[PDB]
């Protein structure tokens, strides 16, 4: 009814419900950003303090996903966070920070892939709920 | 050839699944067929199988003095030899000649199979009320409002004195649940079912019971055995009725009941029965008496002598204890039917754990948001 | 044969179940009954168990001194003996001749046994005492005026050692509370401050009648001792009526009174209500007086000697206790003779939580007054 | 008346304190002396006491068949009356007239007054070793110490897991030593130390032991009984002895061992030592038997018949009970003679609670000069 | 009278403590004692119990078919009837008559009972599931998380429910473990895998053989089934040699191997030595096979339907279970069949404390080896 | 005789008498301000001070009657609450309904609501006394 | 052989053994200021400062005193406490804060008073201890 | 095979891990400082901040080795303490016995306490480790 799984499974989907609104945010501030003297200046890099400082929550939350579901057996869902996480370590060592349409792209693609992960947690979280 | 007289009790002997369509000694089966089979190869006979009238094994007539069922079948020529549970006494010894016996035997217990392991998801909050559950969590909500506003509007002593009351409160809130939860797993811990007859004698929360009249009883009255007597007090003074009718009846009432009756029967059938659906039945303690069944014969006979000795060789070869499995587990609908605590006895703490951090997450966005959005923007 | 005179009382005289449909000795059974068997074994005679018409004892009349019961029988010839639980006194031995007492007895002390007191409002202060509690309350007070001292006595390396120790102490004080408590709630000991008559004759909370017309009611009017005087002086005096006019109605006055009143009669009956239903019942103390239930026979007479003799055998054989513990405690029914926690147990807890929280609310609010006052108007 | 005789056992007959200055029945004083008086001013006679020669009460020899004690004393012509604990016996009813039993009693146990409550001052460490005391001590410096290096210098991770890992250890490590303590006191709860006989039947623990030869054992062997019956086999495969020589032996061993030995005898003599120096004894076991005492007459006498109406006039009157009082508790050298934690169970904690404190104000005062004076004044 | 051959073996053929003082039939005691004791009763004829000579029970030579032991006493007139624990066989049978069997029996299993186990290096995880201690791991690791989130995320309402939150779970947590180790240190239940011979079979960890020479032997080696098989063929490839010589060896090797062997016998003498010294064995499971003790007596013979039908007299009456209670359990010795805390029960504690201690040391450094690196060198 | 209620009921007055002292508080605010209405500068500190506490005290208010309600609620009390509910309204409409002008009501908005919390604390009271002895 | 109010004494000699040094470092503040510019107004100033803020310890426990001596039962010991209460008292009541010689004679008095109700309570405890 | 002395081998050598990482990097600032013996205002920033640095890396020699002292005593080990011994007889004799002298010897003293607590590590290691099993 339980199995230890759910509850990673639980933790996994209250974490991506906040990655979610998180690269919503990132989108919006990108939307906003697009206007591109001094106001303007602050407006941006009030901003830009917020974004290259949410970086580590990331990699870590991550860090926790791939090792909760090494230790909880779900082998099938592990293979589908590695290749993030090899982005994650590819960005690191050499990341743009021109150095906004490639940003907004890949803010979209991992903003599209965190809610469909949502949905896959979801789902099998509830047939290992109901597999008595 | 040379007559077979039998009785139609199962699985000693039973009819195939299509008796209409059969003729012969094919028609019926079971562990007596097999045996009476192996007899004829011993003796080199040919032999035809026959049921009895009464359906009965044999018993006298306080008036009558005459033999029933296949004893009588076999004292009065209606049969040459008797292959079947025919438990061997003193009386019917005085009239036939037994063989040694093929399959020893007692009395037995039988009980509900316990498999009672669904707990409650919430249960960890059975050791005290919800009175007191709900009482815990204003406390706690009321005290936090109160070292708020302290720190608040006095910017200590009160947060001080304040503390120390909580300590206290906490210390023998955790301290009475943890004790009472400790209570309830002990005792739960420590309850020996049963493993013998004085296990129940020496009780009255779990009646016992017998078949309405039988050697049961019988072998319970006269019993010098102080613990024997003790339950065969018990029973006449029981009410309701422990004694009850054909086996079903006790099998079914104490199929329903969970733990508060157990019926006293035959080691063998306790087997066959704990060995067929709903698989939910255990034999456990010891047979209390021993006894045995035999192959009955006519006194002035000579397969009993040619018989004793194949009853033997078999015992010996193994092949009674190989039919046996055969019968009883290998044609078995039930193949063969800890401390610590499962992860189910705690879900619910998982669940208003995630709940509140979920909760948690929603309150700091809305503020996140609240904030940076009527600051820098409105 | 023999006037075998007696009286209905159990379990020395009792009718079988099927009296109806039964006419002779075979009818009546007991203690009594097996008693007179055993008499006869040994003398070898007949008897008919006659039984007396005005179904009492024995006495005479103080005008007429006309012998009524038992007594009456024997002495006007009525009857030959009387094997019945009958008294031993002066006046009876006056007229006749009694046996060595087969059965002593005295009176005794019959209670409702302890059932769970009130959930005691501060109980979860009974594990430890009262100093224990003073004494950590200090300790707390204490090590928050060091904690303070060492603030603005000095700017640690004495918050390092103070919070090792406090640690440590609570530490301690945690699980011995815990461990104390948990060994409270698991066996659940139950007793009562009655292990005597001295006991009642100190308090008066719980009262203490006896039959309204009896011998007890005599005796304790007499014994002039600083004791039974003592409860004779309280029971004459004394509202309402303690007294009762049938055993079975202070029976029942117990039952409805658990922890209001206790009954005395002979430790004998006591001890069979003890092994009756609804087993709610038990004996205390011991025999205050001492008396013996003994054969009788008329002054002039021949099986004297034989029973005197018989009674002696018995008692020396080991058959009087037997037949005692067959018809009390194996015919016993009471053979036998965990839960959550609710809100009352721990109700000072939350009492005390409030107060020391307006405690502090209160504190909070002069202190605010008078700071903020003083930083204004100065 | 009128020759008495009688027998020096204490205390139904003792000397004054002088009894070398005594010269008639002022020189003996008991129980059986105010018993003779009172028979004497009833029967109005004047008597002379004596002692028997053999120092015995009475008894015969499979060859001389003469009986030896008091007994013979009576029978032939040596003695009166006799007025003692003379046991009530079938066989000696056979050759003299008893009166009825003055005094009514039965085997009996005797067992060490529990007083051990003398708790070790550091005795809340014995839950488990010091060699885990000092580990949790050396931890707890040890994760301080690198607590406090890397707050230091490293101006956060480690310390997250340092501290989670030490919120696991502490956690492990109260919820051991609770429930180590929880199971010695639940342990130390739920011992029974004895009601009745049985209570050892079903032990092994507590041996229990008799005189070497006596009508105790007698009783236990030819006992149906089959509590008294496994006792009997017990103490007869007893290694080593249970049985012992004259009872101040098995007294002492009794005395000298804490609860491991239990002495049967008489439940009078057993009150008696009860009521005596050191006041380290009990009875608590119900009378297993029921016998008494009377007063024995030559067969053809006019006393008997006019003494056992002042034996019941005097049990009437109370005056026997009063005189056991008198005799057995109004001198008496031992006037009369929970589940909560005492502190003595604790007191090492507030002692090093104390140690550190003060050690604390040390260091505190040490540290507030090394650092004012060095850095005002030098 | 009667040539009662027999052979010493206990607890059927013992000689008393006096036996050199004594030459007669009073000589030997036992179980077959009394057995021959209720058949002479029933019968009504005198006997002199004799012995065998070469000490064996009964068999035949391969080459001479000489029947040596009592079986060579009865077919050869030596003897006349043979009251020993003779195991019935088709080859005595065809040579000799037997009775029913007064005793049924089967090969058992003979073990010592369960001792303490190892410490158990991580056993204070015993209690719990390693799925709740992973739950409660991922728990701590999360909250931490949302605790980091709402510092940088948002600057409280997050802090607080999270907190109460985690405060219930935690109390929860520590109060089942501690509950849940209390019952397990108070009661302490013992139990052991095997409970049948499949488990034997299944593992290969303790061994388990059978005298080198006896029928267990033979039948171990016979008995083509797919467990005694598989037994049999490990038992021909085992080192060392499981089989031994004696009884008393196997026992002995079993008591120095408390964990690693265990052997099999007759049921009767394993329930003997369950009630002898020093009371470290225990039989489990139930009979293998099937077998029964039985009188003997020759081919052509008188007495033989006269024991045949007071076996079955005997076997109804109640009485063989009573004189084997008698010389196995009321004989029995072992009627009757907490500790501080040890180091090795939390050994595995202070290993991962140390672990996690160092692995934050090394984080540290590292960390400190970055960051003031780059801000020196950057 | 405890029901739960008893606690709750005294949790709240124990509550209410903080919100008693905050009212009559303001009642003796706004009276000094009434009589006030570098001399000017100590006036313009000392009324910056009173509405900076005033503003610091506007939680309080929120939190324990939300408080008093959802206990309440839990507690299955419905004689009471639906006496408390109209003040939660009118504190939600405050928001989309709310300096000379804004004292003139609010002397009174201040007085009758100490006599409503006033009025609360002595029914919570009487009410814990009558729930606590049944 | 405990009684619990060998626990009270203890904790008030604890106590005492730093009011003693308090005391001590009292009359040497007393001894340095008996000099009566800038210097010597600045070491006179900052001992002061920590002089006028000792003041509320010695309430507290002396109150603390008061009360465990009350609820332990040992009145005879609360007799030898409440004049130096309603000294505190009236010292609030109006304390001089001309000021030097009265002061150090307090000083003292109150010096010794605690010097000796060290050795009132360790003697009281000792005998409390072994009253077995 | 516990007898408590492998915890604390294994928390003494724990803590000299730390105590190695402190002594290698000693070694490399005063080998840097023999290097380096507004360039010049950037020379005594970086000596002040090495400075500050060590000495705030003074108490943690002090504790650990007290902390080995104390704790191989209540261990009851006498074959290992005496030798821990005169470290802390040094580092009592430094107060009254202890830039271009200083180091001349502080180097050949680092040097020779590295090799020192090195050995110490890897004899605790072994001790715990042939105490561990026997």
């Amino acid at each position: 009814a339980f199995t230890f799984a759910a509850f990673c499974y639980m933790l996994s989907l209250v974490l991506c419900a906040a990655l979610i609104f998180f690269a919503i945010w990132h989108i919006i501030a990108f939307d906003e950003l697009r206007t591109d003297a001094r106001e303007r200046l602050r407006n941006i890099e009030r901003i830009c303090f917020l974004l290259r400082k949410l970086v580590l929550p990331e990699y870590s939350i991550h860090s926790l996903f791939c090792i909760m579901f090494l230790c909880a057996q779900e082998w099938l869902t592990l293979g589908l966070n590695v290749p993030l996480l090899f982005y994650h370590f590819w960005r690191y060592f050499h990341c743009p920070a021109d150095t906004l349409s490639y940003c907004q792209k890949e803010a979209w693609c991992k903003l599209a892939f965190y809610l469909l992960s949502f949905f896959y947690y979801l789902y099998c979280m509830i047939y290992t709920l109901v597999s008595s | 050839t040379v007559v077979v007289t039998t009785i139609l009790e199962s699985p000693y002997v039973m009819m195939k699944k299509n008796h209409e369509m059969l003729e012969g000694n094919e028609r019926y089966e079971g562990y007596c067929v097999d045996l009476a089979a192996e007899i004829a190869k011993h003796c080199g006979f040919k032999y035809k199988l026959t049921i009895v009238g009464d359906g009965k094994y044999g018993a006298r007539d306080a008036d009558t003095k005459i033999w029933n069922g296949m004893v009588g079948e076999l004292v009065y020529g209606k049969a040459d030899i008797a292959i079947a549970p025919l438990t061997i006494t003193l009386v019917r010894e005085e009239v036939i000649d037994f063989s040694k016996p093929f399959m020893s035997l007692g009395i037995s217990i039988m009980i509900k199979k316990p498999q009672k392991s669904k707990p409650g998801v919430f249960s960890f909050l059975d050791p005290l009320a919800y009175e007191i559950w709900m009482c815990i969590v204003f406390a706690y909500i009321g005290v936090s409002v109160v070292l708020f506003l302290v720190s608040r509007f006095s910017p200590s002593l009160s947060g001080r004195i304040v503390g120390g009351v909580w300590w206290f409160f906490t210390l023998i809130i955790i301290s009475s649940y943890t004790a009472n939860l400790a209570a309830f797993l002990t005792v739960e811990r420590m309850v020996s079912p049963i493993e013998s007859a004085e296990d129940l004698s020496k009780q009255t929360e779990i009646a016992y019971g017998t078949l309405d009249s039988g050697s049961t009883k019988e072998f319970f009255r006269r019993s010098k055995i102080a613990v024997f007597d003790k339950m065969w007090t018990y029973m006449r003074s029981a009410e309701p009725s422990v004694f009850v009718r054909t086996t079903a009846e006790g099998v079914a009432r104490v199929r329903k009941s969970k733990g508060k009756y157990a019926y006293l029967l035959e080691s063998t059938m306790n087997e066959y029965i704990e060995q067929r659906k709903p698989c939910d039945t255990m034999k456990v303690g010891g047979n209390l008496d021993s006894k045995g069944y035999g192959i009955a014969t006519p006194k002035g006979s000579s397969l009993g002598n040619a018989v004793n000795l194949a009853v033997l060789k078999l015992n010996e070869q193994g092949l009674l204890d190989k039919l046996k499995n055969k019968w009883w587990y290998d044609k078995g609908e039930c193949g063969s039917g800890t401390s610590a605590l499962s992860l189910s006895n705690v879900a619910g703490v998982f669940y208003i754990l995630v709940g509140g951090l979920g909760l948690a997450m929603l309150v700091a966005l809305i503020e996140f948001c609240y904030k940076s959005r009527a600051e820098a923007k409105r």
